[PDB]
């Protein structure tokens, strides 16, 4: 995974995400729009062939927060989310 | 909050309900067992003869599709980089009969075929086959090879049946024949949709007004099945430990900028 | 439809200009965007077909809304360079926005447009006398007395 | 998939679908001219006329002739042959695999021919993978080709848990009027439930209400159509969707075999204009 | 020519079961019963049993050295 | 000038375009790496043209 | 050059030269057509 | 007499039309996500057909990198 910036200004950062799929964008945004503070955030694959592991991201906010503290509070929803899911499957499954 | 129900537990399947977490967290973790999850597939093949009816390319196929059970312990398949460890399978086979994937023989005791019963060529009599396979780790979204099974998900739903309706009673009998549980209640009989329950052409004219569906947030039913190479508990840890080592990833790239 | 060419085995030929002035020529004189109108009648040829037609009558069609995630993934795919998303329309059930595909549709257009005509859909003529009276009476009548009065 | 094109699976390719295998017999001749002077099976040495380059003569046996189940990509020499000066030196006649053309040696024979001399065939065979631009067409007449090749988990899948080998456009039913490819869509289905193959005869077939009788029987909406979630989004789309088994064939109109290009190339004689074909 | 290895469309390992299946129903039994016993559930594994065909016998006479 | 038809305006940037890559100086600097041609349309664009054309 | 070359029919192991020979025969069935048999060596190709 | 005249003959479909360089042919398949003035075309074709560029002083570095990519990498 590699971040390269395609515009940061104000509120706003554009940046590609190498290495990933829908499979990391989807829940990254899907997380990312649960934070009050984001007035906009979206990704896209510009093409299915050419740039198919390579989604383009953006993040807007509303100045309370910077965008690159936003990803931070919602990579770690996703990870604390992922763990309470590993350990209720551990303990139903035996 | 999170909570995990299992409905049914076959041999090489799983069928549990996911409850307290946003579609998007499951179609991630569905996608995360489809193609992450790393398991061991034949590579390359080094033929030394070959006088079967079948080309080379076409045995290497065959090869390639064979399941091989894959050791937990040894590696992490966890990790996003993969081992390069190689395991070779070797084959000698003459004479008439059918070459089984039993036949072949591993260097390593932890890795080799699942199933003993699959036919990989016929050979007829003076007919000779000798190769050395190569097997290692590799991503499912690469090669559907390295597929670890086959996984997909439904929505959670209860169906209203109105006792309105003239003839619910044929409808309740269709339900409990499918075999979903059905919980009777005054003036609406309801139906757990554990598995797709399309009502039929006579009661289609009620959908709506009197049959109508409710969708239970946040909850599905998932399916895991395997073809024997892990276990279906171990798949599902798995994919969701890739899950967190890719947030903690993302979370070390994110603060190298700044 | 320039080419009449349809994706079930159809082959073209591609060609090099290999001099300056021929690249120019091809470069000034026959870009694509240069021949959107046709000079056998004086109309657009490359326009939508299928799924472009469909997808905008579903979009616009009466009764679509849209939510949050639904409008924010669609504005980024298309390459719309948005940054706040506008006023929500209708807020149903739970609290949640919705957005109509008009606003969405009208993200789309140029700042100064105004335009109104009968397209092939049309099967009451009485609402479109009625909005016609509405238009002619004074040309600029008040947004909500033409959503009253809206028809597909 | 507008405009008469397909989407296919990709994991379902890598599995084994649609698949296909090339063959092309190349034929040489010890040609017996008249006066004694006959050609020969040899490997050309530098010193002949018309030697090209040492990596072209690789893969050849000592007599002249390719080893089988050797690997050629084009303008490798299969049969060196070296021809009479006669219109001290000697033209090299070898003949090589097709310039744009790749893929194995199958089988090699030698045989004598009706006048006496020798007579050699040569065999090469090659992997076509499906890709885009590969032509398929059913039975009922529609044709297109791959527009799209789609990783499985971008596919969707119906709340059965089926997920489609090939997707095609419903913009191609109408003004085509082929009802008869949605009742074998229909029929399809419901072979393989039943575990029977479904009579399709001209005017005595299965009638189609039976089939949807019979479809409504096992489990199945009498429509034929089915709920699905959407690949990337992973929620369900809002209409049901119409779902099949339908029988499709692959065309030998391969787009590996129609690809041609030209910067410089060779010229004609009279005109000097460049050759025609894709061979020369 | 021979019975593939997987279901094509989900992946299911099927390879083991085709001449079962086909004794089964050659002695008399119900082709749905016998495909429902031999664990094939979703029909997409049920065509590739039941359509295909075995040509890998006759055309093994034909040698090529 | 007055007006620039079509053909004009492409066989001005056509002389242009060949002018430059035969080795006649450029007037506007330019970003790195751009071909000729394109040089020659973004000299026409800022309006300084060194070439005029005759009418009847 | 003497080659090793199955025969068409019998396929048996006929060895002989052919840039000298005049007539090309198996010396079991009379056959007129043969086969250049696979080397010996060992061949890669990838499984995908 | 029968030289000149004709379809294939000298006059038409000899010097009104004839074989070209630096062209192509292949089958279509539809793209969407490029713009309307846009053609895909394969990295296979491109690498045979060429365009002559004449060495100026704004291009020297992308040429020179170009010819240093050689004639199997793409950008070469
Ligand atoms: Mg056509
Ligand atoms: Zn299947
Ligand atoms: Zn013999």
């Amino acid at each position: 995974m590699k971040i390269e910036v395609i515009k940061k200004e104000e509120n706003l950062l554009e940046f590609y995400l190498e290495g990933e799929d829908h499979t990391f964008a989807n829940l990254l945004v899907e997380t990312l729009r649960e934070n009050p503070h984001v007035k906009f955030t979206a990704y896209t694959i510009e093409h299915p062939i050419t740039m198919a592991r390579k989604p383009r991201f953006r993040v807007v906010t509303d100045g309370e927060i910077t965008p690159e503290e936003a990803l931070e509070e919602a990579a770690k929803k996703i990870f604390e989310r992922a763990k309470e899911v590993l350990e209720a499957w551990e303990k139903a499954v035996k | 909050g999170i909570e995990v129900q299992i409905l049914e537990k076959k041999e090489d399947s799983i069928k549990f309900v996911l409850k307290g977490v946003h579609v998007s967290f499951a179609n991630a973790l569905r996608r995360t067992i489809l193609g992450e999850v790393p398991t061991f597939a034949v590579d390359e093949v080094e033929f030394y003869e070959n006088d079967s009816a079948l080309f080379d390319e076409i045995i290497a196929h065959r090869l390639a599709m064979i399941p091989l059970t894959t050791p937990v312990d040894r590696f992490e398949l966890d990790a996003l980089e993969l081992d390069d460890y190689t395991v070779t399978l070797s084959l000698e086979a003459e004479g008439p009969g059918i070459v089984y994937s039993g036949d072949l023989k591993s260097d390593d005791p932890d890795v080799k075929p699942v199933n003993p019963n699959i036919p990989i060529v016929k050979l007829a009599e003076g007919q000779r086959l000798v190769f050395n396979a190569y097997a290692k780790l590799g991503r499912g979204k690469d090669h559907a090879k390295w597929q670890p099974g086959f996984v997909y998900y439904k929505y959670y739903t209860i169906v209203h049946i109105s006792k309105s309706i003239p003839e619910w009673k044929e409808l309740k009998k269709l339900a409990k024949k499918r075999g979903l549980p059905v919980e009777e209640t005054e003036e609406e009989v309801l139906v757990t949709t554990i598995k797709p329950f399309y009502i039929p052409k006579d009661f289609e004219e009620y959908e709506g007004k009197e049959i109508w569906e409710e969708i239970v947030p946040n909850t599905y039913i998932f399916t895991v099945e395997t073809n024997g190479e892990l276990p279906v508990e171990e798949i599902v840890s798995i994919a969701l430990k890739i899950l967190m080592r890719k947030a903690d990833r993302f979370i070390s790239e994110l603060q190298k900028l700044t | 439809p320039p080419y009449n060419a349809d994706f079930d085995g159809d082959e073209m030929n591609l060609h090099v200009p290999q001099t300056e002035e021929a690249q120019a020529e091809a470069r000034i004189l026959m870009e694509v965007q240069n021949h959107i109108i046709s000079p056998r009648y004086g109309g657009p040829i490359i326009g939508g077909i299928q799924d472009h037609i469909s997808g905008g009558y579903l979009l616009t069609r009466e009764g679509a809304y849209f939510t949050r995630d639904e409008v924010e993934q669609m504005l980024m795919f298309a390459g719309v360079d948005i940054t706040e998303l506008p006023e929500p329309d209708k807020y149903d059930e739970n609290g949640n926005p919705l957005w109509s595909g008009k606003t969405i549709f009208s993200l789309l257009l140029p700042e100064d447009l105004t335009v109104w005509y009968r397209n092939k859909l049309c099967d009451e003529p009485e609402r479109c006398e009625a909005l016609e009276k509405l238009i002619e009476e004074k040309l600029m009548p008040d947004p909500e007395e033409v959503r009253k009065l809206a028809y597909d | 998939n507008m405009e008469d094109a397909i989407i296919i699976n990709k994991a379902s390719i890598e599995r084994g679908l649609a698949r296909s295998t090339f063959f092309r017999t190349y034929e040489a001749e010890e040609k017996k001219y008249l006066g004694g002077q006959t050609d020969k099976f040899e490997i050309p040495d530098p010193t002949v006329r018309g030697y090209r380059g040492e990596k072209y003569y690789r893969n050849l046996d000592e007599d002249g002739l390719i080893f089988p189940e050797s690997k050629v990509e084009g303008k490798d020499v299969l049969v060196g042959r070296t021809s009479p000066p006669r219109f001290q030196e000697r033209r090299e006649t070898s003949v090589a695999v097709r310039p744009s053309e790749k893929g194995v040696v199958d089988k090699v024979i030698i045989t004598e021919t009706g006048d006496g001399t020798k007579l050699v065939k040569v065999t090469v065979r090659d992997l076509r993978i499906p890709e885009l631009g590969d032509k398929f067409a059913s039975r009922h007449g529609q044709k297109g080709v791959i527009g799209l090749i789609v990783p499985q988990e971008d596919m969707p899948w119906t709340e059965s848990g089926i997920v489609p080998d090939l997707i095609v456009n419903p913009h191609g039913i109408p003004s085509r009027m082929t009802v008869g490819q949605l009742i074998e869509a229909i029929g399809g289905k419901v072979a393989s439930l039943k575990g029977r193959r479904v009579d399709g005869t001209a005017f005595i077939g299965e009638p189609e209400e039976k089939l949807r009788k019979e479809l409504e029987e096992l489990g199945f909406k009498h429509t034929g159509r089915e709920i699905m979630y959407d690949g990337i989004t992973g929620k369900r789309l809002e209409a049901d969707i119409f779902i099949g088994v339908i029988y499709y064939q692959r065309l030998h109109h391969m787009v590996a075999d129609k690809i041609h290009a030209r910067s410089r190339g060779p010229v004609q004689v009279l005109t000097k204009q460049p050759t025609e074909g894709r061979a020369r | 020519m021979i019975v593939p290895v997987r279901c094509f469309t989900c992946g299911k390992v099927i390879g083991d079961k085709y001449y079962e299946f086909k004794r089964r129903v050659e002695a008399g039994e119900d082709p749905e019963k016998v495909l429902d016993d031999l664990g094939l559930e979703r029909y997409c594994c049920r065509r590739m049993l039941l359509s295909h065909v075995e040509l890998i016998d006759d055309i093994m006479h034909y040698r090529v050295y | 000038m007055f007006k620039y038809t079509r053909f004009e305006k492409a066989r001005i940037i056509g002389a242009r375009a060949l002018q430059i890559s035969m080795g006649a100086p450029v007037l506007i600097d330019v970003p790195p790496g751009i071909t000729p041609l394109e040089a020659a349309i973004l000299e026409f664009e800022k309006g300084v043209i060194p070439i005029t054309v005759i009418r009847p | 050059v003497e080659a090793v070359y199955r025969c068409f029919k019998c396929g048996r192991e006929v060895k002989l030269d052919l840039s000298i020979t005049r007539d090309l025969r198996c010396p079991y069935c009379g056959s007129k057509i043969l086969y250049k048999p696979r080397p010996k060596v060992p061949r890669r190709v990838k499984a995908i | 007499a029968q030289r000149l005249k004709g379809k294939e003959g000298r006059f038409r479909g000899n010097l009104s039309g004839k074989r070209v360089n630096f062209s192509a042919r292949t089958v279509i398949s539809p793209d969407p996500m490029i713009s309307i003035n846009e053609v895909g075309v394969p990295v296979e074709v491109a690498m045979e057909l060429t365009v002559p560029e004449k060495v100026t002083e704004f291009n020297i570095e992308r040429l020179r990198k170009m010819v240093l990519n050689g004639p199997d990498k793409y950008p070469g």
